[PDB]
RNA sequence: CUAGUCGAUAGAAUAAUGUAGGUAAGGGAAGUCGGCAAAUUAGAUCCGUAACUUCGGGAUAAGGAUUGGCUCUGAAGAUUGAGAUAGUCGCGAUUAUCAAUUAACAAUCAAUUCAGAACUGGCACGGACUUGGGGAAUCCGACU
RNA sequence: GCCCGUCGCUACUACCGAUUGAAUUAUUUAGUGAGGUCUCCGGACGUGAUCACUGUGACGUGUUACGGUUGUUUCG
RNA sequence: GUAUGUAAGCGUAUUACCGGCCGGUACUAUUACUUUGAACAAAUUAGAGUGCUUAAAGCAGGCUUCAAAUGCCUGAAUAUUCUGUGCAUGGGAUAAUGAAAUAAGACCUCUGUUCUGCU
RNA sequence: AUUCUGGUUGAUCCUGCCAGUAGUUAUAUGCUUGUCUCAAAGAUUAAGCCAUGCAUGUCUAAGUACACACGAAUUAAAAGUGAAACCGCAAAAGGCUCAUUAUAUCAGUUAUGGUUCCUUAGAUCGUUACUUGGAUAACUGUGGUAAUUCUAGAGCUAAUACAUGCAAUUAAAACAUGAACCUUAUGGGACGUGUGCUUUUAUUAGGCUAAAACCAAGCGAUCGCAAGAUCGUUAUAUUGGUUGAACUCUAGAUAACAUGCAGAUCGUAUGGUCUUGUACCGACGACAGAUCUUUCAAAUGUCUGCCCUAUCAACUUUUGAUGGUAGUAUCUAGGACUACCAUGGUUGCAACGGGUAACGGGGAAUCAGGGUUCGAUUCCGGAGAGGGAGCCUGAGAAACGGCUACCAC
């Protein structure tokens, strides 16, 4: 563990997925070793400053969570630099706000308000079915949540919907090819359904033919792809247009016709 | 600080690697244990990571494996007779893994008889005549299901003639299969099928 | 080659001759444990009906097949259990816009299933864990095993 | 040890100078025509070896390490092979093929060399004996 | 007209060269070996119990409840 | 009128099956090269967006609000130095290798006239 | 902005250079200067030497208060303040430098089913003083010393520190063994116990086409009075992963092994319960501990890429070179090391040795392309704290604003 273990965290090292500032300051949050990776969260620091704009510093934002106003997942986390990963409810129930982290169009995050009754829940991929802990079965999903007793028929890599005012799972979905989905890390991170094929290479990396909803496709690998339901059924509402991808014609116009003119 | 890198070594070619790094923690080889046999010394050290090790060294006792049927009894290591590794791992008594053993044979015929009411092996008439108390601890039938089920048992009764004439002398040969530097233990199996047929040219030949 | 002949006993990691008390007879018609390496490669017969120990074969030892599966042409067989392969592959350069010949021989171990091998099969391995200072593959098919010209056709 | 001698004029005492042999603090050639004389080294195993050369040598160049005792371990060979298997006679007595065997196969027997390893003592170990100091040059004769 | 070496003088740069020359740097054979890690023993002072010290509380005075510049054999 | 650059039929593994010409399956001589992908930090660079008074920069910023601002968002793209190897996929020109000559031409096979069996 | 000009000659046309020209976050230096916006800045020479100054400490309602410093005192509340002093944590990140170092570091690519890891997270405790032991610092008091660097003796005193262990710590139950039983059989034990956790070894099934003929129990049932032979279906020849397979994971079983663990903690805010019995109970913790998982990592490993040099062509086993078996050590693979055994490995496709005014990369400079040149330097990886070596605490350091030698100063 030598030399270890690098508790810092400069600008230009951060994601850039952050959309952060490049000056200002030198050094970015370094989430603090939560649920969820590293580059895979976004950090509460983040989500309040940057694009809250609630807090407009390092200090007013640690007088916030430290007054117990924020919760991700009927849980305070009272932790100024928490993780927060990605299909997290952020619930700031003052002033009744119920936010969520969905990856952008481009892949980014984004700002994303949800109903309430839509924050009662969250899907999760499941990543592996081990057997042995509580009791015999066992499955640990994505977001480091070990579901203790599941269905047997959901093995790896489907998605359940926790709702998280318990620990218990409800609606799971199968990997196959009727689905929606979603793109976790690639280059086609932020980009919807609705899934036609996967190449399975023995070990390994078994790619994933994807088709969107506009009939054009594009592959990731399997670890990527994150199922939301059925053919053009999530259990969520998606965010500003749907992670269809436009062109780069269809930025320009618009910004030109969708503008002040 | 015995390190266990390789910037020593003589690249694979032959040619010479330079300097590397002066050196690191962890990269140590402690010192070795050499448990000789004895009374039961045990040093404990403190590892990577938190972690504890104990190091036997002059270790008395263990408990071994009957092999074939999968018994475990806590047991009088008498000596070694046999490494293949080095001869002075003989001489000096230590006890590493596989190294064979002369153990006991005793407190495994007792805890057989249960299961092998013809006790292994055939102890002697001409001074022990007297009974403390062995046929009343053979089957005394209880007119009831267990000693009705000892004949439904007996029919495993088949050991061999090797482990039979070991038996009789009551020194038996055992082959250890812990790391006793490294777990403070000497928990072997009893060699039976493969190399008890084997390690007997290599012991016996040998002379 | 081998009836099972060092100073230290030769035997698999996990089987016995347990003969007497056994759920059922299970003999499996002899007491020894073959894997199926499982990448696609077929498991040789020689595996589950053979009498060599190899605990670093991939087959029938401590060992999984994992990573890089890459080949080559055999080279020599000289040392015990292992070969040398010789990759032979095309470095290009920029400024001349031009391949040119290179080769790295890679030394891997190879399990007594391949009793005669020799120089030039084409082979085929994949990298497991570090077996001995060199050796960091293990065999898996001598796939072509032919001599093209000058090798295999016999005198 | 076998054989052979104690025959060298004998006793007392141990001054000087001697002939012959030892040791000597510290220094180490200052001594001297000149290291004369003396001193050092030396057997054996392993490492290692320079200038120059007629390529053969130089070379034991130089420069190092090891060695006793005791108790062990390993390597080097020889003659017999071992001889399954079926039955007889009455375990005795009596009658033979070969796949393999098979390295100190199983016996039996013999050799003294070589490699290790523990333990051990003014750490004195070639413990007496036997037994090269070495190197850089010049001049002469080639060499025996 | 051009042009070439020797020799002579002046100045400069490199060369070979007795001295087995000097200065240094890096590795390293052999020797002695600091300090440490490990470990066979060591076991200071101080310990729980104990033969036991005896007061009172107790018991039939002793011992303990309780304390001791208690000592001792005990034993860890 | 023609043109031809179009897909199919037809000198046939334009491939065994079930589905409504159509999904899902059963099912495949390589390599080099090439097409399209994935994968991989920013900063830099290439660069679209943006009147920092302009500019180098920056990643902000717009807005009937003219008299109430609630005033939604543009954003923070996009490809190249992260070359190269390596990994997917389309192609078969070019280019090497590969078969059937001291023996394999086959049989889709009821199939064994081997026997290894295996639940 | 894909460009050339003078220069050998009496004159000419050439090859050829030398000189011109131009850019350089590219360095010094000359002269020069009104505003301003950003701003590199002891890298090169000397990883040379350094005065002082500072650069690493830390508290909530909530682990410990007996501070007259006191807030307070008929709230002896003491929650204020708590200075101290334990404890707890961090001090292994920052920050610098570029001496090493040539497949080394590094880059991309892949592994860890060959490995450990503090913390944050999600499962995460019905297994005879009970709410115990003494002893300690701050504090008093007495001292030593050229030495503000340190520290002894004595008098006290606490714990989420130390050390021990029960009132539910509780077994029932589950369940085997022997066992109240008795009985012919996918039949039945009353009870003693054993039942945890982690450790270690061994044995066991370990990821699974279909019918009978036939037979041992003779099971429902059939032939039969039955025994007991025939056959015969359902539940029953029922453990997971990646699902690329002995992943030996904790799982599942069995035989056992040695050492500990198994909340004697804490307050905001108190209540239901008053039988006021202080019996019966709130949210809690920055709390604590065991296991699996997660995270931040880490160390190894893979394939490919790394300058000059043949006035370096052969190298590699003194005392590991390459491989085998077994071992030891490590967190772990491994010649990492020991033991025996094999004679292998490497190179003209540049091994090996040498050089470097060599940290590697991102990248920088410069032209139309092709390119040369540079990268000490802000980001990533690596190394080092005068030299080499050593090592404690720790989860993590072969640490140097830790110690231990020695050398130099």
């Amino acid at each position: 563990m030598a030399r270890g273990p690098k508790k810092h965290l400069k600008r230009l090292a951060a994601p850039k997925a952050w959309m952060l500032d490049k000056l200002g300051g030198v050094f970015a949050p370094r989430p603090s070793t939560g649920p969820h990776k590293l580059r895979e969260s976004l950090p509460l620091l983040i989500f309040l400053r940057n694009r809250l704009k609630y807090a407009l510093n390092g200090a007013e934002v640690t007088k916030i969570v430290m007054q117990r106003l924020v919760k991700v997942d009927g849980k305070v986390r009272t932790d100024p630099t928490y993780p927060a990963g990605y299909m997290d409810v952020i619930t700031l129930e003052k002033t009744g706000e119920f936010f969520r982290l969905v990856y952008d169009v481009k892949g980014r995050f984004v700002i994303h308000r949800i109903s309430a009754e839509e924050a009662k829940y969250k899907l999760c991929k499941v990543k592996k079915t081990q057997l042995g802990a509580k009791g015999v079965p066992f499955l640990v999903t994505h977001d480091g949540r070990t579901i203790r007793y599941p269905d047997p028929l959901i093995h790896a890599n489907d998605s359940v919907q926790v709702d998280i005012a318990s620990g218990k799972i409800t609606d799971y979905i199968k990997f196959d090819s009727g689905n929606l989905c979603m793109i976790t890390g690639g280059r086609n991170l932020g980009r919807v359904g609705t899934v036609v094929n996967r190449e399975r290479h023995p070990g390994s990396f078994d790619i994933v033919h994807i088709k969107d909803s506009q009939g054009h496709v594009f592959a990731t690998r399997l670890t990527n792809v994150f199922i939301i339901g059925k053919g053009n059924k999530p259990y969520i509402s998606l965010p500003k247009g749907k992670g269809v991808k436009l062109s780069i014609a269809e930025e320009r116009d618009k910004r030109l016709a969708a503008k002040t003119h | 600080g015995i390190s266990r890198d390789s910037a020593h070594k003589r690249r694979a070619t032959g040619g010479k690697r330079k300097s590397l790094r002066k050196k690191r923690k962890f990269e140590l080889g402690r010192p070795a244990a050499n448990t000789k046999l004895g009374s039961g010394r045990v040093h404990k050290v403190r590892t990577r990571g938190g972690n504890t090790k104990l190091r036997a060294l002059r270790l008395e006792t263990g408990n071994f494996a009957w092999a074939s049927e999968g018994v475990a009894r806590k047991t009088r290591i008498a000596d070694v007779v046999y490494n293949a590794s080095n001869n002075e791992l003989v001489r000096t008594k230590t006890l590493v893994k596989n190294s064979i053993v002369v153990i006991d044979a005793t407190p495994f015929r007792q805890w057989y008889e249960a299961h092998y009411v013809l006790p292994l092996g055939r102890k002697r008439n001409p001074k022990h005549a007297q009974k403390e108390d062995e046929n009343d601890v053979l089957t005394k039938k209880r007119s009831e299901k267990v000693m009705k089920k000892y004949l439904e048992r007996q029919k495993y009764g088949k050991v061999e003639q090797a482990l039979e004439d070991q038996f009789t002398s009551g020194r038996i040969l055992a082959c250890i299969s812990s790391r006793p530097g490294q777990c403070g233990r000497s928990d072997g199996y009893i060699l039976e099928g493969k190399e008890l047929e084997f390690y007997l040219k290599k012991i016996k030949s040998k002379k | 080659m081998a009836d099972q002949n060092e100073r230290a006993f030769q035997k698999q990691f996990g089987v016995n001759l347990n003969r007497k008390v056994k759920p059922g007879i299970t003999k499996k018609k002899l007491l020894r444990r073959s894997r199926d390496v499982g990448l696609g490669f077929k498991t040789p017969r020689e595996a589950i009906d053979g009498t060599y120990i190899d605990k670093k074969c991939p087959w029938t030892g401590d060992v999984r097949i994992r990573g890089r599966i890459l080949t080559g042409v055999v080279r020599k067989a000289k040392m015990q259990r292992t070969i040398v392969i010789r990759r032979d592959y095309l470095h290009f350069v920029r400024k001349y816009s031009r391949f040119e010949k290179r080769h790295r021989n890679m030394s891997v171990h190879c399990s007594p299933v391949f009793r005669d091998v020799e120089h030039g099969d084409i082979v085929t391995i994949g990298e497991c864990r570090p077996l001995s200072k060199t050796v960091r593959f293990n065999v898996l098919k001598v796939s072509k095993g032919q001599g093209a010209k000058k090798s295999f056709k016999k005198y």
